[PDB]
């Protein structure tokens, strides 16, 4: 557990990546395009992949979106 | 035990051998506010991604 | 050479220190190297140098 949480965080940038250099797709893409993406390091349930998009803002790195509550868009 | 001193570790007011990707010392905070602006580490010369 | 390069991670196990030392027991009543870790070691010496053995030992 503690292994995939950490694992998390590397997986979600490049979707956050992904995301900054697109601003603008579907509000399920988002999730779908995340979920993808940490499918290949682990297996992680839809919320816990939910969870690590949303907290792309949260390791100070970049920041989100609250315009669209399931679309997120990093500053950085 | 890394000679580093585990006093000060960076510039992240959360105190702190482990092997990571610049060999600074820094704790997984500090190295995600870094990596805030630019991803390469201006201690190794060396990309950095972290790790543990 | 830890002292001389500075925050190099060079260094061994504490929790599994390798050593083969000979241990010297009383004798029959032949001798080879027994591989203990480090901080197990001590209690084995205590055991192995001679008869009598306690807790408070």
């Amino acid at each position: 557990q503690k292994v995939d949480d950490d694992r998390k965080h590397e997986i979600e940038a490049a979707i956050v990546r992904i995301m900054k250099s697109r601003k603008k797709m579907q509000h399920n893409v988002l999730v779908a395009e995340v979920t993808q993406q940490l499918k290949a390091r682990f297996l992680p349930s839809p919320v816990v992949i939910k969870k690590r998009i949303e907290g792309l803002i949260e390791r100070e790195y970049l920041a989100r979106t609250p315009e669209d509550r399931k679309v997120y868009t990093y500053v950085a | 035990a890394w000679d580093i001193v585990v006093d000060n570790c960076a510039i992240c007011r959360n105190h702190i051998v482990a092997w990571g990707v610049c060999n600074h010392a820094f704790h997984f905070h500090c190295i995600s506010r870094w990596l805030k602006t630019r991803q390469v580490c201006p201690l190794d010369n060396r990309e950095w991604e972290f790790q543990k | 050479y830890l002292a001389k390069h500075s925050g190099r991670q060079l260094t061994l196990q504490h929790h599994m220190g390798s050593a083969d030392l000979n241990a010297t027991f009383y004798g029959p009543v032949r001798k080879h190297i027994l591989q203990v870790s480090t901080f197990q070691m001590t209690i084995l010496m205590l055991f192995n140098n001679r008869e009598k053995y306690t807790f408070e030992e």
